[PDB]
Formats: structure tokens, C-alpha cells, sequence
């Protein structure tokens, strides 16, 4: 089996910059009547099926817009974008389609770079119809923010409390380049009303003290 | 109602139309071409089988009659049926065109002469040495038998369109 | 870019087969190859096998084969892969791609994803997320809509039939102990909200889920 190995694994542009990212083969994917390489590029878009980029190694996917440019011969492999955009977000696979079986990259995920953002914090007590089930949830939304890097503490009457507790993250935005996040804490409903609090702590790196959100059961 | 005309008698005995049953069709033994005349209006008088017809991919053409009504009684009534004119697939329905007379052998047809096929393309031939297969291409062409065959796709006026094509390697 | 398109999500239990379908549209099949690709959960891709629908000819990928039989019928412009006596690692995204004689594939359908697990099909109850009773008023609100304890994937999430689009953040559903939970957050200017209704719609098509959660204010 020919074994595809892509460097880097992951991969964070500014808008309008030019990005290279670099397929290596074991053996070489020339053809000595072709005077032809036999490397594809595919971009997978999060939530999509991976389209075709580039194909023969070079020759660009009718459709494509002509930033995508495939190089390269041999064993040696890149694949290039003129000026990234915000809509470039993807994991980019490089596969040979020389011999079977037809085997893939590792994958190349391209991140945007985009100007520091402060999350937009929401928190949620629990509805009244899963009150009236027996459990309680406390729901804190963190939207379009930047860096993807932020911490959640979740205080119970001023204690912290670790259990019981789920996160989610959203892949980057297409559009703005943000990234947001929900955490929602499970209680019972004896625990719930047995505390008056409730408060969804984060940190990040736009703010040196930390966004607090909190109510009460009143 | 089916409306395909078939007119089949080898006055010469080209024994063409027992050509249409093979493990017994594949004779050749004379093979010892694409230049034709633009497509007009044939009538089924002069038709046997059906009427293939390149858009990139092959269509058979039906019987109608001098408006595109068609006609549904296999081709009798002087049946000006096949309407194979049009200029070419980026602004009209086909490029060019191959069906077989009652002669036992046939001509073709295309667009004026002069990738690069949607620029110099008329009949099934992509290039010199390669046509387009369809399920009439050994009977219409006996001669490329052997060519080897294989899957291409080309983009046509915004449509992809998936061939098979058949070349002499 | 021609389009295919593959059957729906599909849950199989621990040692039972499945056969995913791939209908093509716009072109005849015989004139492609029709290859399956796998992807298991946050890795990467698998070529599985081919068939030229035009003899019948399969080639497989040899770590695949007793459990993977692919088959084509030019009569219903469909191709099928038939998985035999799945187990855990499995569970993936199952693609048809087209190809010419280059075995690039040009074209995908939109995958098949395939849950093998023996948790039992359980229908979600959906909560609405309304702004806490004392709040100050701002510019703009956010509302949200909990999805909780379902199984399998997937639900489908959506604020005033689709018409609701932008300001969403709908957040990956997350798995416990064989039950998933999801939640979505839209953003509105407060002179929408309560003024206009917004109401969350969830579907969980496995256990024939449709309901409607209209959010309106606490008291
Ligand atoms: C397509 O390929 C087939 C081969 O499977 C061709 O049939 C064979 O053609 C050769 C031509 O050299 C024949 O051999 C010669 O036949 C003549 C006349 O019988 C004889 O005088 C020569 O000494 C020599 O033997 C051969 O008989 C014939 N058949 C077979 C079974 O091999 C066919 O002609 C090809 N068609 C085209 C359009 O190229
Ligand atoms: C279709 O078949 C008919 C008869 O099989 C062909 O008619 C021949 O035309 C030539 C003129 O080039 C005459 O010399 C022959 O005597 C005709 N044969 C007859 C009357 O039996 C006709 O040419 C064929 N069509 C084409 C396009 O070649
Ligand atoms: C009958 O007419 C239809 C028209 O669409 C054609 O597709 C078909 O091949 C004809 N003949 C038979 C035997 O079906
Ligand atoms: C195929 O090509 C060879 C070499 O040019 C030639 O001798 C032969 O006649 C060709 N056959 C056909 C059917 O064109």
C-alpha cells in the first residue's frame, strides 16, 4: 500500500495570504508513458462531502476557482491557495489514485486567522417543562469568539462544581471566522432548588478578569 | 405505443440485418468515413433501425411528422420523422448524427467542418482515432471492432456529460 | 459535479447487515466507475472498493472484503454496498463517488452515515431557552432550545420553518450513556422578541418526532 503522509496536520492563515500545505508518497506516483502524476487534492468542508480540487497532480477541477493550484512530481506534493478566504476552511485530503488500493492523506485542517473577539455570554435557567419532568439543566451560550481556546467554571452558590456538566463546539464560522460554544450543567430537581445561585464563569485571553454570569431563583 | 422505423430488405446480400443477433454478427471479412453533409430531414422510407444521435452522450431520435407531433407506427406514412438538423450542442441539440440505410451500409452526418471536439466536432468521432460507443456502434461502424474502450467525461455548455469511447490503439 | 444520491441514516445492531443505496441522476452510470469511501468518526478517509457497472467487475480494498460486497444495477441507474455482520468500529459516513478512467473522484453524494449499537431508538423532549426573568434590556436577545436524551442521530433543528437563518449557533450533538443531547441559540434585536413569534422546530425522524416549541418570556 502507498502510504500518504500530509504536513502540516493543522494549519491558520489571515485572510488574503497565500498558504502552502505538502503531500509525500512512499513510492512515486510519475507514469512513465503519462509523463503523468497520479495525486488528487479533496477539500472537505465541515458538515460536507469532500469535493475534488485538483486532479493529475496539477490540473485544477473544472469549477474551482484558480487560487487552489496543485505542484509538484514524484513523491513530493503541495497544494497551494494565492489568497486563503473565509470560506476556505477545510480539511484538505491528499490521495493517490495510482494503484490499488487507493489510499488517502492525513488530512491538512485549515483555520483562519482573524482579529481577537470577546464571546457573547448568555446563561439559561431551566425551562418549567423539564422542571415538572424531575431534572433541571442550566444552559450558557459563548458565541463568535476568537481564539478557539476558552475555559467554562461552573459555580454553585459561589462553589465550583465539575460534574454533571457537557460542552459542544461549533466549527469555525464561514463567514465572520468566530468560534462559540455551549456548556449546559444537569442537576436533579431536589439539587436544583436545594442552591440559589448559579454561575457560569469563563476565561479568555480578550479579557484579563473573568466574563461572569449568574442569576437566582427569584 | 413505440414509434421506431425499421426498414430492412439487402438487395445486395450484405447480410446486414442478420447482423442484429450476434455470437454469429461478428464478420469482417472486408474492412479493407467521417467527411459528410450537414444534417436535413431524412424520411423513414429510407431508415432501418434506430437513429443515433451525438449530443456528447447518443440519443435516438422518434418518428414525427413535418411539425415534431409524433407519429407511433413505425415509420410508413411518408414519415418525415427525423428532424436531425441543428447547429451544435452549446447553442443546438447535437453535433452529428449516424443511422443505417436499408442499403446494408450507411453514411453519417455532421456539422459544418473545419477541448477541441465542441470547436471541430460533427460526427461521433472525438478525434480521428476515437468515437463515442453506443449500443448500434458495431453494427453502424463494423470496422472498430477492436478498438479499445474506456470512461471519459467532458463539460458541454454548463453539463457534464459521462462517454464511453472507443479508440484504435 | 454530477449529483448521487445515498440512502438514510442507519441503525444496526451489533452483528446485523445493512445495504446502503446511491441513485444517480443526469447521466448513465455505465459510462463511470462507482467507488465507496469510508470515514469513522474524526478520521480519515478509506477506500473501500469500485464496481464498473458496465460488466460488473469489483475491486475491493483487501481489508474489507467478507464484510463488504458492492453491486450495481443499470436498470435503476443504482449502485449498493452490503455490509455483513458490522460490529462498533464500523460506525462511520459511508460516500459514492463517480470516476472516469483516471479513478479520481470527480463527484460525491452526500454520505450514509451508519450507527451500529445496540441502545434502544428513544424520542427526545425539547425545552425552551427563555432570557433570565430579571434581566436588563439591551439591544438584542438570545434565545435557545434544548434537545435531550435521543437516540440515534440525527435531529434536525430549525427556527420559524427555515426562515430564521442568520445569528443561529446550532452546537455538535454530544453523547452520555446512549443518549445524545443537542442545543441551538438564535440572536434576534429586541424589538423582535417578544413582539414576534419564534418558535423552535425539532424532527428526530427514528422515533417519528415532530414538535414545536414556541419560546415565550418567564414569569
Ligand atoms: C479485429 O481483430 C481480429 C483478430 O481477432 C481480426 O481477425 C483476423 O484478422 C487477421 C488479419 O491479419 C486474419 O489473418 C489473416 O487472414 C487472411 C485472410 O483469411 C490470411 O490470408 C492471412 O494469412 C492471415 O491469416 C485472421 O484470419 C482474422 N481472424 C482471426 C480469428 O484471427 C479482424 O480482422 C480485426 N478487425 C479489424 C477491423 O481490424
Ligand atoms: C441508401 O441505399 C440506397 C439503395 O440501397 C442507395 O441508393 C444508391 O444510390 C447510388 C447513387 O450514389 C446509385 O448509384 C445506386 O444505384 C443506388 N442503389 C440502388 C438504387 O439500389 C443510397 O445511395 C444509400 N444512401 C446513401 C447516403 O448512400
Ligand atoms: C420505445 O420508445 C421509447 C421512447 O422513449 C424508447 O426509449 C424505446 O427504446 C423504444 N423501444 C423499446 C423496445 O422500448
Ligand atoms: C489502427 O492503427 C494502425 C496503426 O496506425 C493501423 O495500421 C490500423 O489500420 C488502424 N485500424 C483502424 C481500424 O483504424
Amino acid at each position: 500500500d502507498i502510504v500518504m503522509t500530509q504536513s502540516p496536520s493543522s494549519l491558520a492563515m489571515s485572510v488574503g495570504q497565500k498558504v502552502t500545505m505538502s503531500c509525500k508518497s512512499s513510492q512515486s506516483l510519475l507514469n512513465s508513458n503519462n509523463q503523468k502524476n497520479y495525486l488528487a487534492w479533496y477539500q472537505q468542508k465541515p458538515g460536507q462531502s469532500p469535493k475534488l480540487l485538483v486532479y493529475f497532480a496539477s490540473t485544477r477541477e473544472s469549477g474551482v476557482p484558480d487560487r487552489f493550484i496543485g505542484s509538484g512530481s514524484g513523491t513530493d506534493f503541495t497544494l497551494t491557495i494565492s489568497s486563503v478566504q473565509a470560506e476556505d476552511l477545510a480539511d484538505y485530503f491528499c490521495q493517490q489514485h495510482y494503484s490499488t488500493p487507493y489510499t488517502f492523506g492525513g488530512g491538512t485542517k485549515l483555520e483562519i486567522r482573524r482579529a481577537d473577539a470577546a464571546p457573547t455570554v448568555s446563561i439559561f435557567p431551566p425551562s418549567s417543562e423539564q422542571l415538572t419532568s424531575g431534572g433541571a439543566s442550566v444552559v450558557c451560550f459563548l458565541n463568535n469568539f476568537y481564539p478557539k481556546d476558552i475555559n467554562v467554571k461552573w459555580k454553585i452558590d459561589g462553589s465550583e462544581r465539575q460534574n454533571g456538566v457537557l460542552n459542544s463546539w461549533t466549527d469555525q464560522d464561514s463567514k465572520d471566522s468566530t468560534y462559540s460554544m455551549s456548556s449546559t450543567l444537569t442537576l436533579t430537581k431536589d439539587e436544583y432548588e436545594r442552591h440559589n445561585s448559579y454561575t457560569c464563569e469563563a476565561t479568555h485571553k480578550t479579557s484579563t478578569s473573568p466574563i461572569v454570569k449568574s442569576f437566582n431563583r427569584n | 405505443i413505440n414509434r421506431t422505423a425499421l426498414n430492412c430488405n439487402d438487395s445486395l446480400h450484405t447480410g446486414f440485418i442478420a447482423s442484429l443477433f450476434y455470437t454469429h454478427s461478428f464478420n469482417s471479412s472486408g474492412c479493407p468515413h467521417y467527411p459528410p453533409r450537414q444534417c436535413g430531414v431524412v424520411s423513414a422510407k429510407t431508415v432501418c433501425g434506430p437513429v443515433y444521435c451525438f449530443t456528447p452522450s447518443p440519443v435516438v431520435v422518434g418518428t414525427t411528422d413535418r411539425l415534431g407531433a409524433p407519429t407511433y407506427t413505425w415509420g410508413e406514412n411518408e414519415t418525415d420523422v427525423f428532424l436531425l438538423n441543428s447547429t451544435r450542442p452549446p447553442l443546438g441539440s447535437w453535433f452529428g448524427c449516424t443511422w443505417m440505410n436499408s442499403s446494408g451500409y450507411t453514411k453519417t452526418c455532421g456539422a459544418p467542418p473545419c477541448t477541441t471536439y465542441l470547436k471541430c466536432g460533427s460526427g461521433p468521432w472525438l478525434t480521428p482515432r476515437c468515437l463515442i460507443d453506443y449500443p448500434y456502434r458495431l453494427w453502424h461502424y463494423p470496422c472498430t471492432v477492436n478498438y479499445t474502450i474506456f470512461k471519459i467525461r467532458m463539460y458541454v455548455g454548463g453539463v457534464e456529460h459521462r462517454l464511453t469511447a472507443a479508440c484504435n490503439f | 459535479e454530477v449529483q448521487l444520491q445515498q440512502s438514510g441514516a442507519e441503525l444496526v445492531k451489533p452483528g446485523a447487515s445493512v445495504k446502503l443505496s446511491c441513485t444517480a441522476s443526469g447521466f448513465n452510470i455505465k459510462d463511470t466507475y462507482i467507488h465507496w469511501v469510508n470515514q469513522r468518526p474524526e478520521q480519515g478517509l478509506e477506500w473501500i472498493g469500485r464496481i464498473d457497472p458496465a460488466n460488473g467487475h469489483t475491486q475491493y480494498d483487501p481489508k474489507f472484503q467478507g464484510k463488504a460486497t458492492i453491486t450495481a444495477d443499470t436498470s435503476s441507474n443504482t449502485a449498493y454496498l452490503q455490509l455483513s455482520s458490522l460490529t462498533s468500529e464500523d460506525t462511520a459516513v459511508y460516500y459514492c463517488a463517480t470516476s472516469d478512467y483516471s479513478y479520481a473522484l470527480d463527484s460525491w453524494g452526500q454520505g450514509t452515515s451508519v450507527t451500529v449499537s445496540s441502545a434502544k431508538t428513544t424520542a427526545p423532549s425539547v425545552y425552551p431557552l427563555a432570557p433570565v426573568c430579571g434581566d436588563t434590556t439591551g439591544s438584542s436577545v438570545t434565545l435557545g432550545c434544548l434537545v435531550k436524551g435521543y437516540f440515534p442521530e440525527p435531529v434536525t433543528l430549525t427556527w420559524n420553518s427555515g426562515s430564521l437563518s442568520s445569528g443561529v449557533h446550532t452546537f455538535p450533538a454530544v453523547l452520555q450513556s446512549d443518549l445524545y443531547t443537542l442545543s441551538s441559540s438564535v440572536t434576534v434585536t429586541s424589538s423582535t422578541w417578544p413582539s414576534q413569534s419564534i418558535t423552535c422546530n425539532v424532527a428526530h425522524p427514528a422515533s417519528s418526532t415532530k414538535v414545536d416549541k414556541k419560546i415565550e418570556p418567564r414569569g
